[PDB]
């Protein structure tokens, strides 16, 4: 009932999908990648209880309602999952024919490619919108960056890799990810508050905690001599209301939660902090790129948007940078939406629609036909 | 600024090399507006 | 919009290409001999990102675009490289036609004449200058001596020849060229530096070499006590900043990279000291123009711009004339320019437009006109 | 308890270090240039667990203790690693007091001198060898081809160089290196295997990757009808074994990790094949040593011992060499002992022990001594 | 092949051209079996 048509500005936010349209501003769309599982069964009268509204209702239904990702590690294990997961954004909030607007996709590499294989089939079919078009999530951000040139830090719903880029330039060899996610911090969060005297598992358990994190956790930028200031220091020794009631208390977790990004040790990982990806990256950048990095160190990632994120960035930088060079990393608050807002661009960048996934193109090369020369 | 004039006067994609020359990493946001406009 | 025309003094200095007009003071051009070729292909939204600018933009475009000499060894391999390298020229940086303004035309000795065939007719069709004209860089800077009696030394952009010469009059017989370039000595400065330690081949890690020879890189006098010298001689034990930001250190090498020029040996060229040559050109020439030589012992070439590079030339003609004679090799600072000015001259020369290459002349007789009593 | 001395024909294959004696016929040492960190230290009773007994145990120790070569890039960022992996040598496979056994020294070219120096004198100190010798492990091979006229392609263990050699006349002008190490396939593989499904980082992670290839992955000669073939061909489409017992299923990747030597643009590498560096190079070398290398296209370094190894070898030289002449490369399958059985041969070289680096010729003259004249 | 007689009566080093001209570009091993029995 109007003009030619918007795409469909759709990001699964590695922890929510979400979306808007081709120029649009907000994505309207926002909410878990979870599914939920009640157990028991009360027998109860009458119906409406979904097995799996999880969408963003489920929350509602957390705790009998288990949880489900299907792109779990960044990784959709499954699709009809996350099948309905589209169908009810593009119906209940996107609550929208597919088959009329077009879409770019958000993804993150490391992908085998079946997967786009078939979403982008399925998407043809059960939703013939007028075509699709994939994107990386990382290069979404990247032109959500729109400075072309230098590496961004993408840590962002739950992902994280080294984005490292010079107008619009990107050397893949050495670009990374970090395994890390806003969940795994999550996890070693549970690991010490239940320890230290929690008992702190369940599924909506964790849905608290990340919620701790993202309202209260931080870091400080130093550690050591921030140990001996949480040694005793209590500002920190604050207790914060657990949403049972409980006002579950805080001290040095708040920050001894997300730094590890920078020591897996505390989660034990093989890998090395973030800064230092950053670092490798870089000097595997070419000789003087690195200049063009430290006015270009962009992060992205709102998970990461705690303290000081930055003022480690650049003094670890700094630690390990010729102050020769001047060093600048980039993060704005919204790097959310930094990812929609690009992929919003792109799609909405009107000089670019021969790049969507035409049915037909497909339909000639099947789902195939998506890789080469195309995305 | 003149980047409002320049851009529209840009060449058509370079729009890159004016928005991002004169700071505007949001060539990004200049074609969004622009797009919300012409979206 | 003026007056007749002004001559095209088009210079492909044998590093850059270089130019200004008939008269001109200045070569208002000037820049890399490169071809550019990035790699990877992000993909960036939008355009403007040439495969090949170079000109002189593109070594800001150093690093993902490659290197390409047309005239690599002063032998251009290819020319529509080189052929828009003009339209730069003529319409960027020259930003003009070159329909109506002559030109002469720059040329080293050692040229298969088919070079110079298409050159020309292409530089009639393609810019149908009024006229064109060429001559022999060697001559250009011979001229650009003024000292119409003497050989000439003209290592320069990256070029090598002697040019026996004699109130105008020269010896081709008698005169020769060194292989040697810049280039060349950049070459054993890459070999050296990193096997010293350092890891040093990329296209714009040999900018960043060359302009270390051309700011820092000399020669002393001597080797041997020089050697010892360098033995321990912190003075020279200086390391310079690498433009990554890194301080490249520098000790023997800043000299030890030239001098072979006199000793291949280290190039492991067959050849001889550019020294020698002189001497035996010389030697080659009559009786009692030596002494001519000697006052006229010009050297000719800015990459040679190197310390004592006469202070060698006299000590070691010296080492092998008659004292009886007195010697004088004569190099202005400006030796660039000076291949440049005395074309300038030339072509300025007005009691000379005969020479120019009419569109006609070819016309009737082809190309291979240009042979046979003109060039 | 024995005559004079064996020397001892030591050799830190570039991934590997490994040796015997003088007139050995099999290096009694081969094991891992590696050395290893665990992590957690699980309170445990009791000692025996090493931090860093790498050697050849620590693999058994994998995981837990992390990976170090001190030669990193053929590069050996540090010494006493290297150093008690020289006493485990002499000491546990060695078994052996170094003081009283000669020794030859095995190096590739591009080591700035003091690395040379430092492991001579404290080899003398630590070790008091009778007196020790060194030599490149490119020359040390070049014997072990014994066809003293030609170049040897030198791609090992993790090495690569290129060795033209004539009656044991080699140009280093015309010498070259390729930074590629099966290492580094090892590292496209981990890229490739990874984003195509899988998740392998860890150190011993990699150690299954190497393995992978140096026992399955391999090469076609040609590629793109070669990439058809690999489009459907079942053959090929092989799962392995993990050895966590998994079996990792393998196509395209078997050949599409190494054959990059030809095209560092998979490495992304700016560098060039393997093919053309041989080639570059014998251009570089005299008019008709040419048919010399032809004749003596002598391939080194086992890694390399995939398949069609010369079969592209010789077709890309046709592809570029004068079907006038005739080319052969040489490869003997046993190429990794080749290097340390010419090393045997030289050192063993009875006619030669002149040469060795006495305690005392370095104590007139330190190390520095070390360099003219001797290696 | 007299290869054996001819370079144990080669010239004492130019085992060198006498194995390598015989084919035996194993001088290397000619001697380092020399050497086996010599080492």
């Amino acid at each position: 009932d109007d003009e030619e048509t918007t795409a469909l500005v759709c990001d699964n936010g590695s922890g929510l999908v979400k979306a808007g349209f081709a120029g649009d501003d907000a994505p309207r769309a926002v909410f878990p990648s979870i599914v939920g599982r009640p157990r028991h069964q009360g027998v109860m009268v009458g119906m409406g209880q979904k097995d799996s509204y999880v969408g963003d209702e489920a929350q509602s239904k957390r705790g009998i309602l288990t949880l489900k990702y299907p792109i779990e590690h960044g990784i959709i294990t499954n699709w009809d999952d996350m099948e309905k997961i589209w169908h009810h954004t593009f119906y209940n909030e996107l609550r929208v024919a597919p088959e009329e607007h077009p879409t770019l996709l958000t993804e993150a590499p490391l992908n085998p490619k079946a997967n786009r294989e078939k979403m982008t089939q399925i998407m043809f079919e059960t939703f013939n919108v007028p075509a699709m078009y994939v994107a990386i999530q990382a290069v979404l951000s990247l032109y959500a960056s729109g400075r072309t040139t230098g590496i961004v830090l993408d840590s962002g719903d739950g992902v994280t890799h080294n984005v490292p880029i010079y107008e619009g330039y990107a050397l893949p060899h050495a670009i990374m990810r970090l395994d890390l996610a806003g969940r795994d911090l999550t996890d070693y969060l549970m690991k010490i508050l239940t320890e230290r005297g929690y008992s702190f598992v369940t599924t909506a358990e964790r849905e608290i905690v990340r919620d701790i994190k993202e309202k209260l956790c931080y870091v400080a930028l130093d550690f050591e001599n921030e140990m001996a200031t949480a040694a005793s220091s209590s500002s920190l020794e604050k207790s914060y209301e657990l949403p049972d009631g409980q006002v579950i208390t805080i001290g040095n977790e708040r920050f001894r939660c997300p730094e590890t990004l920078f020591q897996p040790s505390f989660i034990g990982m093989e890998s090395a902090g973030i800064h230092e990806t950053t670092y490798n990256s870089i000097m595997k950048c070419d000789i003087d790129i690195r200049k063009d990095l430290y006015a270009n160190n962009v992060l992205s990632g709102g998970t990461t948007m705690y303290p000081g994120i930055a003022d480690r960035m650049q003094k670890e930088i700094t630690a390990l940078a010729p102050s020769t060079m001047k060093i600048k990393i980039i993060a704005p608050p919204e790097r959310k939406y930094s990812v929609w807002i690009g992929g919003s661009i792109l799609a909405s960048l009107s000089t670019f629609q021969q790049m969507w996934i035409s049915k037909q193109e497909y339909d000639e090369a099947g789902p195939s036909i998506v890789h080469r020369k195309c995305f | 600024e003149d980047v409002w004039e320049i851009l529209r006067q840009a060449p058509p994609s370079e729009y890159e090399r004016i928005a991002f020359q004169y700071g505007v990493t949001d060539l990004r946001g200049m074609l969004k507006r622009l797009k919300g406009m012409r979206r």
